[PDB]
């Protein structure tokens, strides 16, 4: 239509408009704005509407909001600030309604921004974005967080508000709120942290240091809620991560007190834990920690598995290993949760120092025969339980499996056959430990060490039920003499023949005869440095004990007194030096419970020495025991290296036998492989050794080594 | 290949134990890869071979086999491992001793190998084939392997066969009464790795079961299965636990030997479990178990109760007192000893009661010190045994006891001194109870005093001297150690001493040497000794002889290591600045260089050791310093000083000012080098406190002193022209302060001012030209400088000070105002009435100069300040104009700060003025108590206490302007001290909830008739009422009442947007502190957050009101998420229905 | 007498087939070397040849073993495959 009824329009509506913005517009309709809309964009002139739209949007700006923020910037600045941003809002709202009926038709025609939007960027243009405002306001806020993180309190719904602005004053997401204003923010943030983190290196601890950092790290995460917006973690997180505990990471865990060994030596608990959950947050912490953990653990093991000097007992030192490895487990179980790099590093640190001495299977050896035989100690099956699977623990992070096998195949020899020494049930649990805890190239030799003690009482009562229907003589009246051979059982010395018991020497050969009868093919003999018998002694009738060198001494005393040295080595066809031995478990180094006194006390053995026999009898029954045997557990020199060779020439008659096969079956070498696969077949029993087989290899080529050879070079040889 | 499977099953049939041996071995590469070539028909025979070769014959070839089922299991079909496991199973069930342990073993690298549906309809046919084989037929190597299996398959799988459950519960049971002894324990541990399984019913019906059991059957081993039942439980099993607990007493009561059973019951029912009635059960009963010595198998009986006792004290803390003492003192006191078992742990027992008296009416020291006496005469008795083990549990609880009580054993030390005497003898048993008895003796010498010391000191001497000579380490160590707190003990370097020590000296000083000088030991003894020998020197080096030179160039000698260098530059430390000064020429000469080149390791605690060395011989021996060594430290330290470490620039700025009153040359090399170092260092940020104070003491002396062309005139030019040249504030804001600071040190160091001062007063005026960061600067340097060296007449204060206030940048008004506060204080007289007449005076200026007046009482005198004070006060009252809120703020602050200040009689006329003062007066007085408020520890606690708890209890029910001053003031109370509301609390409770709920008169339904806008006028009290109820959480909880609280959370879940989500986070963190406090409510917490996640926005809204809402709902959705944190215990209100637009929520969140 | 004994606890080691007066191979003794072997001396090495026990009990020297072992181990006075226990007497 014409001119004048348009701008009158126009014109009423920007009075409609004002009246809105200016909290008075209860006498008002909005209908007849509605209808103000639809005749102006009818005509097709929405572009002097948006135009007059900015400009009075822009000019309220600046004559209201521009003023009276200024004007009270030190009196409740952030409260005015908001108070403008509710009124532009709920203006905004209504405005948005008209403005967007026809911003439909705006949008799907010119292509432009809402009406909301459009306020929405004016205002960050004219207000947040001011010249003067913008540094007033981030110096007001960054003094407020600040003094909030001194410990004062700040309205914290304030800053909520007003990042929740900033966030709808985006438009767009995380575009202007971050950009200038995080810089600043970020940077008195990281200055804040350094200066209070070197402040708290400066005290003496770690304990407490642990502890109150991660009470600001809590702090920092409450702000970030509530006092801040929704987000603001990753960049805080991680520039908190980065410039306390990155920072902090070289020197709070090596320090001389309240350090992290220090820590580890008294068997604080807490500390370790709340030190793994705040190191396993940064990068690289972690590493650093199981590194001192390493340098720690090879620390102690060089305290105890040093070589210069030799006095521990064998049980209290597996014991003392057994203990330091439970606690390691149960300390890996609170702290670290079970964590993957703990486990793997105190493995490899307990496979790097138990193979420092060869005397490691030895020791854990005796120990479990000393808990294996009867422990009035922990009498109860658990604990017995626990320890054995420790003790197999223990066993799993060890290497040269050979020697501790033989030594348990010794203990068996020594221990099984005394008198009655084994708990009849546990052996088998043992085995079957031990069959699933290293390879299985044995296991089958300690059962079938188990077949001999079968068909041994099998043997024992159908020979007393034959001699009872028998009765050859009154030689064989209580004999219990074990079938054994010579294979699976360990070997003796060169059998030191001694005296036999004169009567008893009927019983032996009438078994011998029996079994002579029994299968015929058996070249049978006595084992003499071995078993055990009862002597009956006569106030009243008790019994004595002897092991396997005490009896016939005990006789020579009994048919004859007064006798001497050379009484007992000419018309008896006597051993030699182990018989010395023998004699001093009854005199010399003997409690006050002596069975044989001499005149000449003194600790050397003379020649012309008169045997007596005194009372010394404390033990009023008539079951009295001589202890002598089996008592020291140093595993003494000689014995030490005459079972080294044993096992040396062991280990190198298996790598043959293995050698064979691995020639005749797979194809052969290209001069670098045959060892590495010899060595894959046997790294369960010892250690790869590439050394001997070298030198060997080219001992097989002289007898049974056919096909082209692994040296051939120029020509198959 | 499938001629290379051809090849291997050839050569098994064959039977050549080689090539059997070669062909599995490949046979199991070749399967771990990835079965290369194993198709329906070849896969028929190798699981043949594969069984037959496990059948046959040499037990290499039979592992190998054992492996490769392994592989095959993992990469075979279904049909193949169902038939492979039942021919397992057909094996171990049928005779054939090998076949029986071969195939058990198999089958557990079978469950091992497969985890899921595959493996359901596999572990199906096991369970069956093992529960015929479970059957009540007298098998017992079979039941054995059948029931090690069956417990392995319960482990190993146990998140499947819950359908098999029931079935094998019916054949489980009935075989607990089996007459051999081991399947009956094999059953126990079956039926624990059965209730790991997670299966509710059947856990309640088989314990019912044993309940109805209980009926007078002669069986022992099902006691102990119903304990270990128990302890597999976990934390479930309260209410049976209750149940059980009359018939386990019961059954205790009758006399047996199995009360060892039963108290293993008893004592793990209870340390598994954390009740308010059970432990006096548990206790009553270990007691009299305890008690059961008579005249063996008594002694586990007593052992378990033993373990019993510890595991009680070390779980119910809060029980503590009475239990301690009623039980603690006689029973472990009179039976402290038997064997060699029951009376270690009956020492563990009391060590964990120890640990439980160390918080590190009867006060836990009182009882402690009560249980003293007893101890001593018991662990002395117990001194006299022969056993190792008794002496070295004597000792550790010995270690514990003066740990938890520094006095301990002050009159027993006579008492006990004669067995550490005798347990550091012959006899042999040192393993580790020579260990156990120095760090005992090391312990008692260091924490009480020598006083009692002195006698059984000088008696207690050769015995340690026998342990320095040792052949071991570890127990040289520990006597060194032991040695080095004699020496400390002796000498009393700090209190008053009378005791001779020569021949002491003589002895441990030979020790010591022979020690010392041997260079092939560990580390430990090593640092061990040579930090004795420090402490020898340096406490007994008066009456030492000449080898005083000798062990000192030992110490040089020893100090170039690795290891020993950290333990030598402490005893370098140590040595030095002693009361018995000792001559330390040759070492100064020999090792100034070597610390000067001991500084480059990027060793931060050998930087500060090294530093501290250097600075303390610098200070005490001041004599044989040359110029060549400190030449060499004062060109090592720049390389140290840095930003990186301002501890560590503070050690070295500080031996730079000891070493600036020593040498003079010294001082001009500091000047150029140290000089360039520390202006790069000043313009950090981070200089504060500490550096700060050691900086401002370098720039004081250095310029006392003569420094090369280095002064005042020089280095003020030096110190202004970096910041004139910058212009634009390169920095950030902290460079101006330390600047100001440190030209205000350097001025008071040299007082010929007036120069500077005029200087700065041109810069300050010069209007042309100058920066604002040049008149920062200058007014901030004036007002320090001010502070102390009254600036008094100077030309013109007054007029430069004004000029510089009307600046049109606000950092520089704040500097004048602080410039004008530090002037005022030192010239109070002359400069505070100038503050009154132009408070009063101009309305601008009444602002910024009450700033002034702020930092004027902060930082003033304490003695020439009342009448001054009381004039400002007066003012203040007369100044509590409404103009600006910000000058209410002022007044408020410099009120309070003014009652910091003799409270006594200014308090009385502050809250009178409360009482009968204005709604604008009643927010000044509250305003100024809030800030009366401290952040640590005053001497004003009781007096404000009382006074702030009658401002809050009479200013929290006004007018709706004052109110939400008041609880803003409450809130700020709350979070610093809890300490002075106490009883306050519960009169707060009324006042804060009568405006926590809404005001239905203040909304006002106007400024929009039409258009419906809700104005509340009340939100900010509301959201500083919701502030407080979250400082109320955050600091009391204990005693605060808990209903009333989620009953105004849920008003507040019916509030406006804010207080939705402070209620959400309120939510979150009480259902955290408190969760069945919240359980209560959970259900009706629940609708309003429920109708909160339905409401829609119509689609005529814009989507910055959608964006809005969507935070909302999320906010709502990680409360719904807090509510589920607790440990399921509701499972009930509605269950999260899903929804095409809600369940967004949750994927987002999570 | 005096005193008289009543029990024993002893053990009787038993063998096979082995001959202690000549082997079972070579026919020269269970001890004093073998036929591939013959003297003590000329580069013996502490005379690097002991006897070998198996699970059949049955002893041999294990140079005889060994060079029996190209074609037939299948313990020629039994019908087991000769596994391999120990080494020595
Ligand atoms: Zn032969
Ligand atoms: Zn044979
Ligand atoms: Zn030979």
């Amino acid at each position: 239509m014409d001119e004048k009824y348009v701008n009158s329009i126009w014109d009423l509506l920007k009075n409609a408009i004002q009246e809105i913005q200016r909290k008075n517009n209860s006498g008002l309709s909005f209908e007849e704005l509605y209808r103000n809309a639809y005749t102006m964009v009818l005509h097709k002139h929405g572009e002097k509407l948006y135009t007059g739209l900015r400009e009075v949007v822009t000019e309220h700006l600046i004559n209201k909001v521009r003023e009276d923020v200024l004007n009270s910037l030190n009196n409740n600045f952030l409260q005015t600030l908001n108070q403008a941003w509710n009124d532009h809002q709920t203006a905004m709202v209504m405005i948005r309604d008209i403005l967007m009926y026809m911003d439909r038709v705006y949008v799907q025609q010119n292509n432009v921004e809402n009406v909301y939007n459009l306020g929405l960027i004016i205002f960050r243009d004219q207000v947040v974005r001011y010249g003067c405002i913008r540094d007033h306001l981030r110096q007001t806020l960054l003094d407020m967080i600040a003094r909030e993180r001194k410990g004062e309190v700040v309205d914290r719904g304030a800053i909520r508000n007003a990042c929740q602005m900033l966030m709808i004053l985006g438009l767009e997401g995380r575009s202007v709120y971050e950009e200038d204003f995080e810089a600043p923010f970020l940077e008195m943030s990281a200055e804040f942290f350094q200066m209070e983190s070197q402040k708290f290196l400066a005290e003496n601890s770690a304990s407490v240091y642990i502890k109150k950092v991660e009470a600001r790290i809590n702090e920092e995460i409450e702000r970030v809620m509530h006092c801040l917006d929704k987000s603001t973690e990753e960049p805080i997180v991680k520039v908190v991560e980065r410039e306390l505990i990155s920072k902090h990471m070289k020197t709070i865990v090596e320090m001389e007190n309240s350090g992290l060994v220090h820590m580890l030596k008294n068997g604080k608990t807490e500390d370790l834990g709340c030190m793994y959950k705040l190191f396993s947050r940064v990068p690289n912490g972690l590493k650093t920690m199981c590194e001192c953990m390493s340098s720690y653990l090879r620390e102690q093991g060089k305290a105890l598995v040093s070589e210069e000097g030799e006095g521990k007992n064998p049980v209290d030192y597996i014991q003392g290993l057994l203990d330091l490895k439970s606690r390691f487990d149960r300390f890996l179980l609170e702290s670290f949760n079970n964590d993957r790099l703990f486990k793997q590093t105190i493995a490899g640190d307990f496979e790097y120092f138990l193979n420092l001495n060869s005397r490691s299977p030895e020791y854990l050896s005796l120990f479990i025969d000393d808990k294996l035989k009867k422990g009035v100690k922990g009498l109860t099956e658990q604990e017995v339980e626990t320890i054995l699977d420790k003790a197999m623990v223990l066993f799993r992070f060890m290497q040269e499996k050979d020697v501790f096998e033989r030594y348990y195949k010794q203990h068996l020899a020594r221990r099984l056959l005394t008198n009655k020494s084994v708990s009849d049930d546990s052996e088998k649990n043992m085995i079957s430990k031990l069959k699933t805890e290293c390879g299985c190239q044995f296991t089958s030799k300690l059962e079938g060490m188990f077949r001999d003690m079968s068909i041994s009482n099998t043997t024992m009562d159908e020979f007393r039920q034959h001699l009872q229907a028998t009765g050859v003589s009154l030689g064989g009246v209580d004999l219990t003499v074990r079938v054994l051979t010579t294979g699976y059982w360990p070997t003796q010395s060169a059998t030191p023949k001694c005296n036999i018991p004169p009567a008893p020497r009927h019983a032996f050969e009438i078994f011998r005869r029996f079994y002579l009868a029994k299968h015929s093919g058996r070249q049978l003999t006595l084992q003499h440095h071995m078993g055990s018998a009862d002597l009956n002694a006569t106030t009243r009738k008790h019994i004595l004990q002897v092991s396997t060198f005490q009896m016939t001494i005990l006789m020579l005393f009994n048919n004859r007194e007064k006798y001497t040295f050379e009484e007992i080595q000419q018309e008896t066809d006597i051993p030699e030096r182990e018989l010395v031995r023998a004699l001093q478990s009854l005199a010399c180094g003997k409690p006050t419970q002596r069975v044989l006194t001499k005149e000449p006390k003194s600790k050397e053995i003379e020649n012309g020495h008169i045997f007596t026999v005194n009372d010394q009898f404390t033990s009023k029954l008539h079951r009295v025991k001589i202890q002598t045997v089996a008592a020291k557990q140093g595993e003494s020199d000689p014995e030490r290296k005459e079972t080294r060779q044993k096992v040396d020439d062991d280990r190198k008659h298996e790598i043959e036998a293995a050698i064979v096969r691995i020639m005749k079956s797979r194809k052969k070498m290209q001069h670098n492989v045959l060892v590495a696969e010899v060595t894959q077949q046997l790294k369960a029993r010892f250690l790869p050794s590439p050394v001997v087989i070298k030198k060997r290899i080219e001992g097989l080529i002289e007898r049974e080594y056919l096909a082209r050879t692994p040296e051939d070079r120029k020509v198959y040889t | 290949a499938s001629y290379h499977i051809s090849n291997l099953l050839e050569k098994m049939t064959s039977s050549d134990k080689d090539f059997r041996f070669m062909a599995t071995n490949d046979l199991m590469t070749e399967l771990q890869k990835d079965s290369i070539k194993l198709d329906d028909d070849s896969e028929r025979k190798v699981v043949k071979m594969i069984l037959k070769l496990l059948e046959d014959k040499n037990g290499e070839v039979q592992n190998l086999a054992v492996k490769c089922l392994g592989p095959l299991v993992s990469k075979v079909k279904e049909y193949q491992v169902e038939t492979i496991v039942d021919t397992l199973c057909t094996n171990m069930l049928s005779d054939k001793e090998q076949l029986r342990d071969i195939s058990s073993i198999g089958l557990k690298t079978v469950i091992g190998e497969l985890p899921s549906a595959l493996a359901a309809n596999v572990c199906k046919k096991i369970t069956g084939r093992l529960t015929s084989a479970i059957a009540k037929q007298e098998d017992v190597s079979v039941q054995l392997e059948a029931l090690d299996i069956m417990a392995d398959m319960l482990s190993r799988q146990g998140g499947l066969l819950v359908n098999f459950h029931p079935s094998i519960l019916t054949c489980l049971l009935p075989q607990l009464t089996s007459p051999r002894l081991a399947v009956r324990k094999r059953t126990i541990i079956a039926l624990g790795h059965l209730v790991m399984s997670c299966f509710v019913d059947l856990i309640e019906h088989l314990l019912s079961e044993l309940s109805k059991n209980d009926s007078m059957s002669t069986t022992r081993t099902y006691i102990q299965c119903i304990a270990a039942i128990s302890r597999q439980a976990g934390h479930r099993i309260g209410e049976y636990l209750e149940k059980i607990i009359p018939l386990v007493v019961k059954f205790c009561n009758v006399d047996d030997d199995e009360l060892r059973e039963y108290c293993i019951q008893a004592f793990e029912s209870f340390v598994r479990r954390c009740p308010k009635e059970v432990y006096p059960h548990v206790s009553t009963i270990i007691n009299i178990c305890l008690k059961y010595l008579t005249y063996d198998m008594s002694w586990k009986v007593r052992r378990a109760a033993a373990k019993c006792l510890d595991a009680v004290v070390s779980t119910r803390h809060e029980m503590l007192p009475e239990f301690y003492k009623t039980v603690s003192p006689a029973l472990i006191s009179r039976f402290k000893e038997r064997e060699e078992n029951v009376k270690a742990d009956v020492f563990h027992a009391y060590l964990s009661l120890l640990k439980q008296t160390r918080p590190v009416g009867e006060t836990p020291l009182t009882m402690l010190q009560s249980q003293v006496p007893n101890i001593v005469k018991a662990l002395h008795k117990q001194m006299k045994e022969k056993s190792v083990k008794t002496r070295q549990c004597c000792f550790n609880m010995l270690t514990e006891l003066v740990n938890v009580l520094p006095g301990a054993l002050t009159q027993h030390i006579p008492v006990l001194v004669p067995g550490i005497i005798f347990s550091l003898n012959d006899k042999s048993s040192s393993s580790n109870l020579k260990i156990d008895a120095l760090s005992c003796l090391y312990v008692i010498l260091c924490n009480h005093s020598p006083q009692v010391f002195h006698p059984h000191v000088q008696a207690l001497v050769p015995p340690v001297v026998a342990c320095v000579g040792d052949p071991f380490y570890k127990i040289t160590s520990e006597a060194l150690l032991v040695t080095q707190q004699l020496v400390k003990v002796i000498r009393p370097l700090d209190q008053p001493s009378s005791f001779d020590a020569t021949p002491y000296i003589k002895d441990l000083f030979t020790c010591t040497i022979k020690r010392l000088k041997a260079a092939d030991i560990d580390q430990e003894v090593k640092e061990r000794a040579i930090s004795c020998m420090g402490q020898i020197i340096c406490n007994l080096g008066d009456n030492l002889g000449s080898d005083l030179p000798n062990t000192l160039q030992i110490f040089l000698e020893r100090l170039k290591n690795e290891i020993t260098r950290l333990t030598t530059v402490k005893a370098l430390t140590l040595i030095a600045g002693s009361p018995l000064k000792i001559d330390l020429r040759p070492v100064l000469g020999e090792g100034v260089p070597i610390l000067a080149s001991f500084l480059r390791k990027n060793q931060r605690a050998l930087k500060l050791g090294t530093l501290s060395a250097l600075d303390i011989l610098i200070k005490n021996y001041s004599d044989s310093l040359t110029a060549a060594m400190i030449d060499a430290v004062l060109d090592e330290l720049p390389p140290l000083i840095s930003e990186s470490d301002m501890h560590v620039s503070q050690m070295a700025i500080s031996f730079l000012t000891t070493l600036a009153k020593v040498y003079p040359s010294s001082l001009s090399k500091i000047s150029g080098s140290i000089l360039n170092e520390l202006i790069g260092l000043v313009r950090s940020p981070l200089l504060q406190g500490g550096a700060l104070s050691a900086m401002l003491d370098f720039f004081q002396a250095l310029v006392v002193t003569g420094t090369n062309n280095l002064g005042y005139m020089d280095l003020l030019r030096m110190l202004t022209g970096p910041v004139y040249s910058q212009s634009t504030a390169l920095t950030h804001k902290q460079s101006y302060y330390s600047i100001a600071k440190c030209v205000a040190a350097l001025t008071r160091a040299c007082p010929k001012e007036g120069p500077a001062v005029v200087g700065q007063f041109i810069q300050d005026v010069k209007n042309s030209r100058s920066t604002d960061s040049i008149r920062l600067l200058a007014l901030l340097s004036l007002g320090e400088v001010g502070h102390h060296i009254d600036l008094s007449g100077q030309l013109e204060l007054k007029s430069v000070i004004l000029e510089a206030f009307s600046s049109p940048s606000e950092e520089v008004k704040s500097a004048a105002s602080y410039a004008l506060g530090s002037i005022s204080v030192g010239n109070l007289p002359e400069y505070l009435p100038f503050v009154l007449q132009e408070i009063t005076s101009q309305p601008k200026r009444q602002y910024l100069l009450l700033h002034s007046l702020k930092e004027i009482i902060s930082s003033a005198s304490v003695v020439g300040l009342k009448p001054y004070v009381e004039n400002i006060w007066a003012l203040l009252l007369k100044h509590c104009e409404c103009a600006e809120e910000g000058t209410r703020n002022v007044v408020a602050e410099c009120l309070g700060k003014l009652t910091l200040i003799d409270p006594e009689t200014l308090l009385p006329r502050l809250k009178g003025y409360l009482i009968s003062g204005s709604s604008y007066a009643r927010s000044s007085v509250v305003t100024a108590v809030k800030f009366t408020i401290s952040d640590h520890p005053q001497p004003i606690d009781p007096l404000l206490k009382n006074c702030i708890g009658d401002f809050l209890k009479t200013l929290e029910d006004p007018d709706l302007n004052v109110r939400r001053v008041a609880l803003v003031t409450f809130n700020s109370a709350a979070h610093n001290k809890p300490s002075l509301i106490r009883d306050l609390l519960d009169t707060v409770l009324p006042h804060l909830y009568n405006e926590t709920k809404v005001r239905k008169e203040l909304i006002r339904e106007v400024e929009m008739g039409p258009f419906k806008h809700t104005v509340d006028d009340g939100l900010d009290i509301r959201k500083a009422a919701f502030e407080c109820m979250y400082t109320l959480l955050d600091s009391c909880l204990d005693r605060l009442d808990i209903f009333e609280f989620l009953n105004h959370v849920e008003d507040g879940l019916k509030d406006h947007y804010d207080i939705k989500m402070l209620t959400f986070l309120m939510l979150v963190r009480l259902s955290t502190l408190c969760p069945s406090a919240v359980l209560q409510r959970l259900d009706r917490l629940v609708e309003p957050l429920r109708a909160t996640c339905t409401t829609k926005v119509k689609a005529n809204s814009v989507k910055q009101e959608f964006e809005k809402q969507d935070e909302l709902k999320r906010s709502a959705m990680r409360a719904v998420a807090a509510l589920l944190t607790i440990p399921e215990a509701e499972k009930s209100p509605l269950m999260s229905e899903f929804q095409s637009q809600i369940s967004s929520n949750p994927e987002l969140a999570a | 007498k005096r005193f008289e004994v009543k029990k024993w606890n002893a053990v009787a080691l038993w063998a096979w087939d082995i001959v202690v007066d000549n082997c079972a191979i070579c026919r020269n003794h269970i001890m004093d070397l073998c036929i591939e072997c013959q003297a003590n001396q000329a580069s013996a090495t502490s005379e690097e040849c002991t006897v070998a026990w198996g699970v059949c009990n049955h002893a041999f020297h294990f140079h005889c073993i060994s060079r029996w072992l190209k074609t037939r181990q299948v313990c020629p006075l039994d019908n087991r495959e000769w596994e391999f226990q120990k080494y020595g007497h």
